């Protein structure tokens, strides 16, 4: 999941 | 080989091995893909304070990560820590940096642990707490890239005269005396560590973190856990 | 009223009021009927030790009773005691009998709390021990039937000269100095209290018990909580 | 009357009362007069901190001063405090301003006293550390113009909102639980003190000074007592 | 070669060394013969207790060594122990029996030492604390006849299975970690020791004594330090 | 619930 | 004695 | 000095 750095 | 329990500051994510996209603080049980995740707000450049908790009662590994004037980050997990470290181990700290770099300083670095035996004032415990390091500093293990005495403090990356951190460097620190965990006796084992550090990088995308651990007394850093290893995992299963 | 949390050693079985039938450990917020009970295998004339721990990260009060060459005895809950006890409050000991009776002697009392703020290096930190008590001890409160001195112990309550438990008693000690529970600023709030005690009855049920607790800074014995009510209690609802 | 011991760190050369001709630690024994004084080269704007030590085994007071990147200032006295103060006392800290004025910030103060008997595992101890002050200590008792919560501190003598010390100011804080020094069994008696204080003046020359005092337990500030008197003494003798 | 600085619970009246006629305790700084000696009324078969204290600024090595119900006995000595020991230190207990004996057993033994720095809120410490001793002590070198887990107790010299203390024996326990004594920008430095021992003898004149020391970290038994030498020093010069 | 004391 | 206040 | 041990 998640693929959004910062 | 070597058993690994660690709180990880992760500065980097690197979402292919299940890092939330943002930098966070998680629990790593034998594994870089942390069991548990908090979002953290990172502040490149600020001195930073972690508080790390356990009790063999509540069996609850807990981490605390705040900034002066911001509003901390909390991540908890249940587990019951005899089932998975052996009963001597040692405590230490690991930074790392990859293609990516960040300063891994820490200015000061406490740990406590108490265990209580089932006898009238009976209590075995280990405290100890730098606030200054020295160039020589006997009663701690220095593995890898970490050097002390840079100002009074432990550089666990590679950091260049001009103050400028260096890639793919990996390095840790273990306290000198093995610390025992379990006894057969104990009615209630507990310990506390708290750490404050320094994370600077030149860059917009600071790597790779900083973790708390406590492995086996005999731990050596894993060939080739620079980057996002954090110097703790030989790979990312 | 009274704000009450307090962690029960009682020795004597009222089950009418939600007792289990057998001597127990619990946890009492505001209410005598313990919100959980462990089993206690209570001994008769031997010298126990009881410790309670809460942090406000896992909001869970704990308390582990043991004597020495037996298994303890633990009983746990998840509580927020932020939501149930003010900023500021008096922690101590309380006892009774009734009908039945039984010594309540303590023969040491600890507390530790500490509040981390997101300060760097800011903990705000009591600490008390003591392990013999004086006729004249001005840092405690004593109420009810409550002595200390008599062989450096402190008798919660009344107690023959032929050392002879009186029944129908009820007594008190709370630490003189207001404590400090919860601050804004705090990131890590947390206590630990431990205490050695001697129960002793000349009969086969004795009554009613110890308990430690924790209140507003004002808290008196409500009228009539000698026997069951431990002294902490104006009724049993 | 009041007996007081306790260690100055006085900011103004009142020569005509004995004091020498520059700021200076001193070690007070029931009068102003210093027993022994050390130079103190004194920082306006600085953070300071105090060390205060004592054991009944040596019967030596000390105190050492110092301020970050400069040599420390110590002052040491051969006294048996059994023969000065009383069974129970009261510790705090005191701030005064005359003609002349300073701020008498104290941003974090720790105590710690412990009595060890003859007996095997025996001690009874006290310790409190405060790192930040709320508007509202209930722990402490205030006294004269001292006040809690300016920004986390005490402020042992009047400042107006600009920041600016006001003159003929006097203020005291004490640990509103009283302190057990002596005890019949005990083999070792000690205790330890630690303050840091921001002492701050936009004069030249900045009066009056700090000083962490031991008293019986009901001491007040003496009238006119501000000044070079410290809030301590009634007169100079 | 190895440097000693010992606190002495001498058994054993070896007038020919410079021992008074009795048992006594007494301070060895670099010699089995005392620098200073006070007179003991050791009592065999009693648990004792002996609490070892110095701080840097005083320079005063004191001693306390008392039994329960008893006066106690104490020995000081002004010494700048930054003059006689390495910036770096090992401590440990040290004991033998020569031609005669007595059993050298170690309850409990704790350890405090503290460097406080120059700057706000900084303080290096290490503090251990053993009430119970295990088989496999990690934490702890073991030298000579000294072995562990024996009742959790530590047992510096040996002791056949149905408990009877063997003569020409020494044994000796240091404490793993290393222990930092000196730091160029320390303004206070202190340590305090404590530990309970159990001496007992079937003969009229028990041998030789035990020892708590501070040694150079790679110390070990002298040769023929058996007896009278209390496996510290290699003659009696 | 329970009812049997010790 | 002293004279000379700082 | 001293010469009688105990
Ligand atoms: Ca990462
Ligand atoms: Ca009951
Ligand atoms: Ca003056
Ligand atoms: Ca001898
Ligand atoms: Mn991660
Ligand atoms: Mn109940
Ligand atoms: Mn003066
Ligand atoms: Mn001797």
């Amino acid at each position: 999941m998640y693929w959004y750095p910062y | 080989a070597d058993t690994i329990v660690a709180v990880e500051l992760d500065t980097y994510p690197n979402t292919d091995i299940g890092d939330p996209s943002y930098p966070h603080i998680g629990i790593d049980i034998k594994s870089v893909r942390s069991k548990k995740t908090a979002k953290w707000n990172m502040q490149n450049g600020k001195v930073g304070t972690a508080h790390i908790i356990y009790n063999s009662v509540d069996k609850r590994l807990s981490a605390v990560v705040s900034y002066p004037n911001a509003d901390s980050a909390t991540v908890s997990y249940d587990v019951d820590l005899d089932n998975v470290l052996p009963e001597w181990v040692r405590v230490g700290l690991s930074a790392s940096t990859g293609l990516y770099k960040e300063t891994n300083t820490i200015l000061s670095w406490s740990f406590t642990s108490k265990l209580k035996s089932n006898s009238t004032h009976e209590t075995n415990a280990l405290h100890f707490m730098f606030n200054q390091f020295s160039k020589d500093q006997k009663d701690l293990i220095l593995q890898g890239d970490a050097t002390t005495g840079t100002d009074g403090n432990l550089e666990l990356t590679r950091v260049s005269s001009n103050g400028s951190p260096q890639g793919s460097s990996v390095g840790r620190a273990l306290f000198y005396a093995p610390v025992h965990i379990w006894e057969s006796s104990a009615v209630v084992a507990s310990f506390e560590a708290t750490f404050t550090f320094l994370i600077k990088s030149p860059d917009s995308h600071p790597a790779d973190g900083i973790a708390f651990f406590i492995s086996n007394i005999d731990s050596s850093i894993p060939s080739g856990s620079t980057g996002r290893l954090l110097g703790l995992f030989p790979d990312a299963n």
